């Protein structure tokens, strides 16, 4: 039997992962230029 | 005691509560649930940036009429009001609304609290979204 | 007194980052242009206790119209980046987002995540259009 769990008024059921089923270089800030507009 | 154990201990006491057997993650830190045999749930263990992901599915593109994911997008912009953001998993042909929690403020408390609401706006979406009628 | 804590780090900030000044105005936002060809906006909201970065990447007028599908399908992938894209209705501009709590709203935190940021911006700019 599928054990069925219970919460916040709703089923609860074990569920497959089913991973198989579905599915870069830092820029320092003192470098980059600034423009307060 | 790792975060990995850490979150195991969680689900163990939450699983205690709703009444399921046991629940742990992943060898990839992954547990998928599934609510009134129609929203799953997915929880993500992120050990690197030390947070929790939810990942849960809504509604399926079929019976969507197409413009929607721009009215989608429109609410990502704010999606700071919810904590919640939507996403696509081509895929599967399910719409994802995801919410994260901190290692910091991990607890079972927050847990259920960030998993019901995830659910009410899922449930929400998920009656809401369908042109079909 | 949260908005003189960001005006406290905008303007240590402002030194560090080479700007005369720099502080919140009347609203609670902010306006900065970086390379000239990236944009981020401060805002912060008093009563959520949050700092939020929205970043313009490209307007949807050199978008194809099967665009909105892809934005959705990467906001799965940058969940992890704590990054996700979406729109601005009045402007018109696709945007990346990004927030930072009271609680880890530090100076160190402020640069790390506008490093990141910046980043993100401007290598979606270059792919977007394709």
């Amino acid at each position: 039997t599928e054990a069925v769990g219970h919460f916040e008024g709703r089923s609860v059921t074990r569920a497959a992962v089913r991973g198989e089923d579905r599915s870069g270089d830092g820029t320092p800030l003192e470098a980059r230029t600034v423009r307060r507009r | 005691m790792d975060l990995t154990s850490k979150v195991n201990r969680l689900l163990a006491e939450f699983a205690g509560r709703i009444g399921l057997p046991s629940l742990s993650l992943d060898e990839e830190g992954m547990a998928s649930l599934l609510f009134d045999e129609q929203v799953g749930v997915t929880l993500l263990l992120l050990a690197e940036r030390e947070r929790l992901l939810l990942e849960a599915d809504v509604v399926g593109i079929d019976v969507l009429g197409e413009g929607i994911f721009r009215q989608l997008a429109s609410f990502n912009r704010h999606w700071h009001r919810f904590d919640l953001h939507f996403g696509f998993d081509e895929l599967t042909g399910k719409v994802q609304l995801y919410a994260q929690i901190l290692a910091a403020q991990l607890t079972l408390e927050c847990f259920e609290a960030t998993l019901a609401n995830l659910l009410d706006h899922a449930e929400f979406w998920q009656r809401l979204l369908p042109c079909a009628s």
